[PDB]
């Protein structure tokens, strides 16, 4: 209901290093079957499901090699351990029959393996997620008021400094008289894929995404 | 008996605002400044 | 095709009024219909169906269509105010099928109208609802920490005035510079849970909406 999606949230999101799309994946698989969200912002696999698929897929390829399911969970621990400092997956510019290939040489017969996949459900992306977005949203615009009043303040003080100032002046840095119209075209006109995204808010999602 | 139910069962009007609309509709009771296009059809013998 | 949504993300965000619910929920004027779109990320409930189909649930499936879709078209386009006057949108959220019956009412007697949220376009949704974060990140969380180096040089010019001459001398102005890092540790053991002000949404619709089609113009 609520205590595993909770307990995954607070665990950062893991981009995978394929270097050809955005992948904004969570992993934590400890106890309670394996946690493997796997998302690329157009379809989250929500592969919450028990150990049906994993003995399917263990049993269809392996007619003579079985792992326990504490084994299978051990290698889903530790599938991911040295990439948060491989498991590369690559996707196809094929039509909609999407077949992973993997062709890594490692003893030059090549190793088959099949990447289920199901549709994609249009209905995916319009309910929970951009709340704590707006959230942060607007303790971004407090912020940017904060410091708008404090350049406000600073520029009334810095009127003072001209009456007990007159310090060295370039006078090419002189502080006009503030005008509201003169800050919106300036903030307007002037300062106006998915990689910098991710690459610009990994680091600041985990700020306000618990409170 | 069926009109006086199907009165009752279609419109389905308790305690609403049609009190008003039969005197402004039927009694021309509006102001004049809005024409009403009760048109009779004479040729259908048929008053919408 | 590409003109629904072109036509449709620069509707400002503004609530719609529903006697209990605060859901964010834009819908814009379309000459070619209209479309309730939302953003959330994480289910979608959006009404769009195609004209044929339709077709054929009014022609033999619907038999309460007693008014032309002509009609539905005139009063979508005489509808230049946005928020009402003063046709009450009242919900009834007692299970799980949200049906916000949206009574068809323009003057007097009320006519009798209701929606369903069915399944949405894949396409379409798929490919333009995934923007809006990029469309944010790129332009606002830019323009944010560019407003903050701006401040941040505003601060250099003072201590290097400082150190210059023009000593401050009364303690009223005496303050310390501004710190990023010191402000959002005191935000967060300090201030953080006085600072949580979501209510009723105060400034989705003074400060947000604006600042949000600013976002969303590109």
């Amino acid at each position: 209901m609520e205590e595993l999606e909770q307990g995954l949230l607070m665990q950062p999101w893991a981009w995978l290093q394929l270097a050809e799309n955005s992948l904004l994946a969570k992993v934590f698989i400890t106890k309670q079957g394996y946690a493997l969200l796997v998302s690329d912002l157009q379809q989250v696999w929500h592969e919450q499901v028990d150990t049906s698929v994993v003995s399917q897929r263990a049993k269809e390829l392996n007619k003579r090699l079985t792992a326990p399911p504490a084994a299978f969970l051990c290698h889903l621990d530790n599938l991911l351990r040295p990439l948060l400092k491989e498991a590369t997956f690559s996707c196809d510019c094929v039509a909609d029959a999407l077949i992973l290939r993997v062709r890594s040489e490692l003893s030059g017969l090549p190793f088959y393996w099949n990447f289920h996949c199901m549709l994609a459900s249009p209905s995916l992306v319009s309910q929970h997620l951009i709340r704590p977005l707006m959230g942060m949203s607007l303790a971004l615009q407090c912020q940017v008021r904060e410091l708008a009043t404090l350049l406000h303040m600073k520029d009334l003080e810095i009127q003072d400094y001209q009456e007990s100032g007159a310090t060295l002046i370039r006078d090419r840095l002189k502080t006009e008289p503030f005008e509201e119209n003169s800050f919106l075209e300036q903030f307007m006109i002037e300062k106006l894929d998915g990689k910098p995204f991710v690459m610009n808010l990994q680091d600041l999602y985990m700020a306000v995404t618990t409170q | 008996e069926s009109e006086i139910s199907q009165e009752a069962d279609d419109m389905a009007m308790e305690k609403g605002k049609y009190v008003g609309e039969l005197r402004k509709a039927l009694l021309s009771g509006a102001g004049p400044a809005d024409v009403y296009t009760f048109n009779f059809s004479k040729e259908s013998c048929y008053f919408f």
